[PDB]
């Protein structure tokens, strides 16, 4: 039973400091490289920090770079933000979200639950549509376009699906637009080639409603899509 | 004089046996297959070097991805390799450090592996927690686990020095089926392609055709002079090869009940250890003590070939399951991947 | 004793067997060997644009 | 390289650090195979000292594992080779057992297979001769003559018990490579580990001086 | 037409101060004849003898490479490959034609400072190919001793403390005297000799001389001094410091390597001394023959109108150094 749990939220005053905590019990964390996302009251997602396994390997997201820290300790299962001169454009909801990288692995499969702080050259994913209406039982097709090509010479077309329902946080869909995620039913299909991908679902029902979100990871600033949402 | 007549009786069926196979024998293989051109001269460049071991390893298995596969040492773990970027994706530290075998599910979930302990352990590769976990200890062997094979992520056949192979069943890890015919420590296991009947070879010198569903000894293939340590199925499913202490492998066919051919030579008289077919069943890999692995045209018998790359006698030997390419295991603690 | 009645039942039941001549067991496994031959990239050597190692 | 392949390198790496560590802290531990006749006195020296069975203790900062394998009923030529590479070879004799059946005659036959084998041609054997103390009376009552006919020495145990060491040191057929170190098991506290700790700081030192190119 | 020690070139740099015609002659003008024949005739015979040892230690160690590559021991494998390097270079110079082309150039001058690549690379060549191979299998007898010295303090345990330093040996060992051999190659004081038969540093120059040889040299005659007097001490206390009784053959083994140890040190120190000593009397002789020659030809210019042993003990100083890096290996 894997669980993150974030504490650290609440109102600060601009130029402050605050250090946010996502205290990890369930799984190896020793083992996940662990990443921080964060979401605008009332935007889509967007990559914070991650920190590699052994924490031999730190990046961070250009609007955030210098100011944040991000740190681990292994041994109290706890990763650290440590957040310094906060400006009015952090007030967000910051996500912990564990990933480990072996071949075959999922990253991003496991989401912490958020929480709220508040204040006083890179790939571009295109979701064109932003809103489509849908009933249940139809098929519908979320389509999300990139900048540069995501099909690797090795073979791996590096881009994963997110579903985000109402007051929840993302789970992972489909990671390198193939490959469903573990626990998800096979109503979603991953297709589409380099620069162009479709997330497909048969037979919709009323738990797939919420936001789909489009992220490469390519290379290591990891941006998302601006995110489609299904209503009825 | 119930026991003599019986024996006697034991004794004539023999010869009625042995007069039958010899009655349908008019044609050897290599005579057959003379007019067939070979298949030259194979040379193969080792591609990796998987280098992590720090002991000998005693058994290797590659996944049917064709990429992974899991090699087991007696440092006391086994690793699981990314062969086509020498990646460990997992290191499994084992309970008991003695380790004769090693086995990897086909659907890629699961990893068996067995030794001097009499366990058969099972790990759980694909978990929730990030964290391979040891699945179940399959105990009731009373010898030592000398090879193990899995059917599905829940049945696995084993094949202990006790002188009996037993088909499990994972999820209750009780014995299903109990194989009990051979007279002596059963040294290696294979799967038909379908997985409808096994073979297993053991130090009595005799390999045998199980049938997995039923549990009876379909036919015994005797002709080896020494202990056999290493069977494998053509791709066919309709013959297997047996390499022994005799520095001789044996191609026996299942529907003549007979052995076909012989692959010995003069200057090899130390007991190979391990065979293997290719993907056409043309070319019959072999892993010698003299450090080195062969290649024998399997339809003619003359050698084609020599992996001599290792720094002690090769232990395991596998062909990847789209036949790209063959991964022999040494006790100097590396395994190449020839090519 | 039972033990060796066990092993006479075993070889009654291991005599009965319907056998194929040598001269069509070996046309079989010739034919499998020659029919799969371009399909084997360790008898034909694969160029290095396709072999993966 | 890309993100993700970089990352799985790294992983690589990491287990590859915990693998080489774990492998230099067990590498330390001084190994030892515990052979012996059936049922002789391997239960007296694996319980003073402390499938396969595996015991780890220590004494004066070195830590020993003794492998007790003896409880394994197969073809022991085929298994055997999975111990080469062991410090020594504790070898447990029945000392009280020269008359019973003989049994000295095919512990002997023991001794001589495992002593001039391909793999411990160079291990060098700890030779116990335990059930000293019963041994002792037992020869004023049964003479040793039955089992060694070429024996022509008093019957008393500090000449027999002599005889049969010099006649077990005999076997080796290797008096360079190889040493073996007998002891007479004695009920003193540690006397029997103490000298199991000698034997093994001599074979660690004659290895080490050999790793050093000086002998 | 100028003196008899000075040959007729045009080389720029060639030409001696104030005397543009001509600069100094191929054969060393200090030394007759006689002299360079005998010392060459005495260089190939040590030479030889040098290369003959170091190959019979690297084909004793190559032999069985598998199982006798264990590291604290395969150092002596080490340099002797690089002294039977330096042997096949300092032998080099033997070679119809070969001698002329390695102390002189092809106008006919002895090479002074001679990093140029206009005509010949030869004397480069075997003056890095000598100098790296000594300083190399002199910093490799260094880590030897220091791996000994480490190895003896965890002796009669299994804790191994040469588990990860191999590479450090080795990039320490092959770094250190390609960094000196190419900072002499950038200041170009790599001068000729016709009695030596090879280019080396500082003839004209001692200073350099000094510098870039007796450094070193007495750099590692303190750390490896240091280091065996240290192993020494250990394999002496290890024999009361062991709590366990360790048996006579293991004592007289310990012994014997002490004994080993001592007389090998002491061989070390002796070479160094001759080096020492040779090297500070050619130092202290240079300074009066420069005149003593000038005066002697000065004698013949208006009626116009050394010591050899030196040589050989230094030279003996080297080979012996060789021969008692290779006896390491006899059993
Ligand atoms: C000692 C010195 C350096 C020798 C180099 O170390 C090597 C390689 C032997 C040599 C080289 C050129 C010689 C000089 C050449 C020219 C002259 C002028 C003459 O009238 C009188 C003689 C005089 C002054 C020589 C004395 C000896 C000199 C200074
Ligand atoms: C080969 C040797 C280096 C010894 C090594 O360091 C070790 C191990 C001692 C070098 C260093 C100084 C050189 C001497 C210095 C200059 C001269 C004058 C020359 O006219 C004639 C030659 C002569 C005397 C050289 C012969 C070769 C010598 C001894």
């Amino acid at each position: 039973d894997v669980q993150l749990v974030e504490s650290g939220g609440g109102l600060v005053q601009p130029g402050g400091s605050r250090k946010l905590s996502c205290s990890a019990s369930g799984f190896a964390f020793s083992s996940f490289g662990m990443h921080w996302v964060r979401q605008a009251p009332e935007k889509g997602l967007e990559w914070v920090a991650y920190i590699s396994s052994g924490s031999g390997t730190i990046y961070y997201a250009d609007t955030v770079k210098g100011r944040f820290t991000i740190s681990r300790d292994d041994p109290k299962n706890t990763l650290f933000l440590q957040m310094t001169s906060l400006r009015s454009e952090d007030t967000a909801m910051y996500y912990c979200v564990r990933s480990i990288y072996y071949y075959g692995s999922s990253p991003f499969d496991f989401w912490g639950q958020g929480t709220t702080l508040t204040v006083s050259s890179d790939i571009v994913m295109t979701q064109a549509t932003s809103s489509v209406p849908v009933t249940p039982g139809e098929s519908v097709s979320i389509s999300c376009r990139s900048s540069k090509s995501l099909l690797h010479s090795n073979g791996n077309t590096y881009l994963y699906w997110f579903l985000q329902r109402p007051g929840q946080s993302p789970q992972l869909l489909i990671y390198r637009m193939s490959n469903l995620a573990s626990g998800v039913p096979d109503r979603f299909s991953g297709s589409g080639s380099g620069t162009a991908f479709t997330l497909t679902i048969s037979r919709l029902e009323a738990e797939d409603v919420g936001v789909y979100y489009c992220m490469q990871h390519l290379e290591y600033p990891l941006t998302f899509g601006a995110g489609t949402k299904l209503e009825l | 004089s119930e026991l003599d007549q019986l024996r006697q009786e034991a004794e004539q069926l023999k010869n009625q046996i042995r007069d039958a196979r010899k009655a349908c024998a008019d044609a050897t293989l290599s005579q057959i297959t003379n007019n067939i051109d070979p298949v030259g001269r194979i040379q193969m460049r080792t591609r990796r070097t998987l280098r992590g071991h720090l002991a000998k390893i005693y058994a290797m298995h590659w996944g049917t991805d064709s990429r992974l596969l899991v090699s087991a040492s007696q440092d006391g773990k086994l690793i699981i390799w990314d062969s086509y970027t020498t990646n460990k994706v997992h290191a499994i530290p084992l309970r008991s450090s003695w380790v004769m075998t090693c086995a990897y599910a086909p659907s890629g979930n699961y990893v068996a592996c067995g030794g001097l302990d009499n366990i058969c352990s099972i790990y759980n590769l694909k978990t929730r927690e990030g964290n391979v976990r040891v699945s179940r200890e399959l105990a009731g062997h009373t010898g030592y686990l000398s090879c193990c094979r899995f059917l599905d992520d829940n049945q696995i056949v084993t094949s202990s020095g006790d002188t009996t192979c037993a088909l499990w069943d994972i999820e209750t890890g009780q014995q299903t089926t109990t194989f009990t015919g051979h007279t002596g420590d059963v040294m290696s296991l294979s799967l038909a392609p379908d997985t409808r009947l096994f073979v297993s070879g053991a130090c009595d010198a005799s390999a045998k055709l199980w049938d997995v569903r039923e549990g009876m000894c379909r036919q015994t293939f005797t002709g080896h002079e020494s202990d056999i340590n290493a069977i494998c199925f053509f791709p066919n499913g309709n013959a297997f090869a047996t390499g022994s202490d005799d520095a001789t492998c044996r191609l026996f066919d299942l529907r003549a009940d007979q052995e076909l051919m012989t692959y010995s030579h003069d200057n090899i008289i130390c007991g190979i250890t391990s065979v293997s077919f290719s993907k056409s069943g043309r070319l019959l890999l072999a892993g010698y003590d003299d450090f080195n692995c062969n290649v024998w045209d399997a339809l003619k018998a003359d050698r084609a070939g020599v992996l001599a790359g290792h720094d002690n006698r090769v232990s395991c030997l596998g062909v990847t399951d789209d036949g790209m390419a063959v991964a022999t295991g040494s006790w100097d603690s590396f395994l190449k991947i020839w090519n | 004793i039972a033990q060796a009645r066990k092993l006479v039942e075993q070889l009654k039941m291991e005599a009965n067997i319907d056998r194929i001549k040598v001269s069509k067991a070996a046309a079989d496994l010739m034919a499998y060997c020659e029919a799969h031959a371009k399909e084997d990239p360790l008898l034909t050597p694969v160029p290095a644009s396709e072999n993966p190692f | 390289l890309s993100a993700e392949d970089k990352a799985a390198v790294e992983r690589s790496k990491m287990i590859d650090r915990n693998l080489r560590e774990d492998g230099e802290k067990a590498a330390r531990e001084v190994k030892l195979l515990l052979l012996g006749a059936g049922e002789s006195g391997k239960s007296t020296i694996v319980k003073q000292m402390k499938g396969i069975v595996e015991t780890h203790f220590t004494f004066k900062d070195l830590h020993f594992k003794m492998f007790d394998v003896g409880g394994q009923r197969s073809e022991r030529k085929k298994w055997i080779h999975c111990f080469e590479g062991v410090t020594a070879i504790i070898f447990c004799v029945a000392l009280s057992d020269y008359d019973l059946v003989n049994r000295m005659h095919e512990s002997m036959k023991l001794f001589d297979s495992i002593c001039n084998n391909k793999w411990f041609t160079d291990t060098s054997i700890i030779l116990f001769l335990n059930k000293k103390d019963l041994f002792e009376e037992k020869i004023k009552k049964s003479p040793l003559t039955i089992c060694y006919p070429e024996y022509a020495g008093s019957n008393t145990y500090e000449e027999a018990a002599a005889y049969i060491q010099c006649q077990f040191e005999d076997l080796n057929k290797r008096k360079d490579t190889k040493e073996i170190y007998t002891h007479f098991t004695c009920a003193t506290d540690t006397k029997n580990v103490q000298f199991v700790f000698d034997a093994v700081t001599d074979v660690i030192i004659k290895n080490n001086l050999k790793d050093c190119g000086l002998f | 037409q100028c003196e008899v020690p000075l040959v007729r070139t045009d080389n720029p740099k060639s030409w001696y101060e104030d005397v543009e015609g001509c600069g100094i002659q191929c054969q060393n003008p200090l030394f007759t004849e006689a002299e360079h024949q005998d010392m060459h005739s005495y260089i190939a015979a040590f030479g030889a003898v040098t290369g003959l040892c170091t190959l019979f230690t690297l084909a004793t160690f190559v032999a069985d490479w598998r199982n006798s590559n264990r590291y604290p021991a395969v150092i002596l494998f080490y340099v002797n490959a690089c002294f039977f390097v330096g042997s096949i270079g300092w032998l080099a110079q033997f070679m119809d034609g070969a001698r002329r082309e390695i102390v002189c150039r092809a106008d006919g001058t002895m090479r002074l400072g001679e990093p140029t690549s206009n005509e010949t690379l030869s004397c480069v060549i075997i003056f890095v190919i000598v100098y790296y191979a000594l300083m190399a299998g002199v910093v490799w007898f260094v880590v030897l001793t220091y791996a000994w010295h480490t190895s003896f303090k965890a002796l009669g345990t299994t804790y191994q403390p040469l588990s990860g330093k191999t590479s450090y040996f080795h990039l320490l060992t092959w770094s250190l005297p390609f960094v000196l051999t190419v900072a002499i190659l950038a200041v170009a004081q790599v001068d000729g000799d016709s009695v030596s038969g090879i280019c080396f540093v500082g003839y004209k120059n001692y200073r350099y001389r000094a510098g870039f040889v007796l450094a070193p040299i007495g750099l590692v005659l303190i750390v490896g001094g240091y280091f065996l007097i240290r192993g020494v001490m250990t394999l002496f206390s290890i024999k009361s410091n062991h709590p366990g009784l360790l048996s006579e053959k293991a004592a007289s083994k310990i012994n014997e390597t002490m004994l080993r140890l001592g007389i090998f040190g002491f061989l070390a120190f002796g070479f160094v001394l001759i080096t020492f000593s040779c090297h500070f009397y050619d130092f202290f002789n240079q300074a009066e023959w420069e005149r003593s020659f000038r005066d002697y030809v000065l004698c013949q210019a208006n009626v116009t109108i050394p010591s050899l042993l030196v040589e050989k003990i230094n030279l003996f100083a080297m080979f012996g150094t060789g021969i008692a890096m290779s006896t390491w290996v006899w059993t």
